C-alpha cells in the first residue's frame, strides 16, 4: 500500500501549518 | 520527600537530533526536527541543564555518546536528562544508519554502570514513532 | 540496597504501537507542548504535574490534517513511564 | 475531540521483564505498600504522589530472603505508566 | 487542573483474585494473594469505590467480566478502577485456564467502546510477573 | 534449570516471614 509506505518511512506529517 | 537538588549543577542534558537518514534505511527526512531541537535546547538550558546537541548520529555514536556520558562523574550533578529525536518503532529508535533498542541506550545508567547517578533522577524524553497506528479520536 | 531499575523516568511522545505527529512548520506536537509547559511552569511544578499537563495539551489542542483521507483529523496522547521514588522539582 | 487512548493509568507491580515478589504470609510487596500508603494519604495526595511513594516503599523496605542463593536478597521497583490528562484526587 | 469528582459515586472497583490455576498450565498456587485481595477490597472501599471481588477467573470470565462492566452506564461515576492479581509474563496475564493479553482486557474501555467513561480516569493496578528477571540491587 | 522453572511457574516466594 502507499499509505503504509509513507507511515513506515515516517513521511506522513501534519499540514495544519497553512 | 523529593529528590535532593542541592548540588553545584542541575546536570548534563544530551540531545540527539537525527534528521537525515542513510539512503539504505529507506527512512524519510524529518523536516521540522531542527525546530524541536532549538526549542528543547533553549528550554532545558533555562531549567539549568548543560545541554549539548549532536546531529545525525549513527547507532554507534548514540551508544558511545551515552556510554561515555555514563562514565563521567555526576557527583556534583543533581540529575541527568537525555532527549531523543528520531524515526522509531516499538522499543526502538533509528540512528542514521540503522535501528537501536532503546533499552541498550538507557542500560548504561543502570546501577553499577554509573554509581555517580544512583539515587538521582534519570530522565529520558523520547520523540519517536512506536508503530504506525493512528488514533481516530472520539466524540 | 536499592533496585538498579529505580529512579528512571520516560516521557514518550506517543503510546505504544502508535504514530507520533509533527508539522514541518512548527515541529513535533509533543515537543511544542513540552517546551510550552516547561516554559511556563518548569520552575514551579513537579515533573509529573508538568508531564500530565503536556498530556492534556497535546490531547486537546492538536489534531492532524492531510490531503490524504487516511491521515486526516487524527489524534495523539503522550505516554509517561515513571520508576521515580521522589517528587522532582527543577527549582534548585 | 480526544484520543481513544487517553485517560488511562497502569500501575504495574514491577518493571518490564521482571519477576514480582509476594510473601505467602503478608501478600505481595506492591499490594502491601500500595495499601498502607493509600490508608494514610488516600484522601490527601494525588495518585502520582501516592504511586511515587509506593515506588519508594517497595524499593527500600523490601528485599527477599530465600534458602536458594539464586533468589536471595533480590529487590523490586514498581512501574507507573500514565496517560492521564489531569490531576486525580479521590475527594471532592 | 484536576478531574471532576462531583458525581453521585466515585465509581466501580473490580478485583480479579486468581489463586488456583488448572494443572495443565503448570502455574503454581499464589499463596498470600487472599491477603492482598482482603487488603485491597478493604482499602478501595474506604476511598469510596463500589468493590466487587472475583476469584479464580478463567480467561473467558475475565474478558466477559470486563466487557459487560464497560457496557454499563457510568454517567454518574467519577472514574473506574480494576485490580488484577495473577501470574503473568511480558504483556500478558494468566486466567485459571490460560493466558490473556492485557491489551485485550483494557480495550473494552477505549473510546466508542465506553462513551460513558470518556474524559474520566480509568485506573488499572496490576500485581503480576512481567518476566523472570531479578533485580539484584546495588550499594 | 530449576531456577528458571520455579520462576516461570511463579513458585519462588519471599521467605522474609519467620
Amino acid at each position: 500500500t502507499h499509505a503504509d509506505y509513507l507511515l513506515r518511512t515516517g513521511q506522513v506529517v501534519d499540514i495544519s501549518d497553512t | 520527600y523529593q529528590y535532593n537538588m542541592n548540588f553545584e549543577k542541575l546536570g548534563k542534558c544530551i540531545i540527539i537530533n537525527n534528521k537525515n537518514f542513510d539512503k539504505v534505511t529507506g527512512m524519510g527526512v524529518r523536516n521540522g526536527t531542527d525546530k524541536d531541537a532549538e526549542a528543547l535546547f533553549k528550554c532545558f538550558r533555562s531549567l539549568g541543564f548543560d545541554v549539548i546537541v549532536y546531529n545525525d548520529c549513527s547507532c554507534a555514536k548514540m551508544q558511545d555518546l551515552l556510554k561515555k556520558a555514563s562514565e563521567e562523574d555526576h557527583t556534583n550533578a543533581a540529575c541527568f536528562a537525555c532527549i531523543l529525536l528520531s524515526h522509531g518503532e516499538e522499543n526502538v529508535i533509528y540512528g542514521k544508519d540503522g535501528v537501536t533498542p532503546i533499552k541498550d541506550l538507557t542500560a548504561h545508567f543502570r546501577g553499577a554502570r554509573c554509581k555517580t547517578l544512583l539515587e538521582k533522577p534519570k530522565l529520558f524524553f523520547i520523540q519517536a514513532c512506536r508503530g504506525t497506528e493512528l488514533d481516530d479520536g472520539i466524540q | 540496597k536499592i533496585p538498579v531499575e529505580a529512579d528512571f523516568l520516560f516521557a514518550y511522545s506517543t503510546v505504544p504501537g502508535y504514530y507520533s505527529w509533527r508539522s514541518p512548520g512548527r515541529g513535533s506536537w509533543f515537543v511544542q507542548a513540552l517546551c510550552s509547559i516547561l516554559e511556563e511552569h518548569g520552575k514551579d511544578l513537579e515533573i509529573m504535574q508538568i508531564l500530565t499537563r503536556v498530556n492534556d495539551r497535546v490531547a486537546r489542542h492538536f489534531e492532524s490534517q492531510s490531503d490524504d483521507p487516511h491521515f486526516h483529523e487524527k489524534k495523539q496522547i503522550p505516554c509517561v513511564v515513571s520508576m521515580l521514588t521522589k517528587e522532582l522539582y527543577f527549582s534548585q
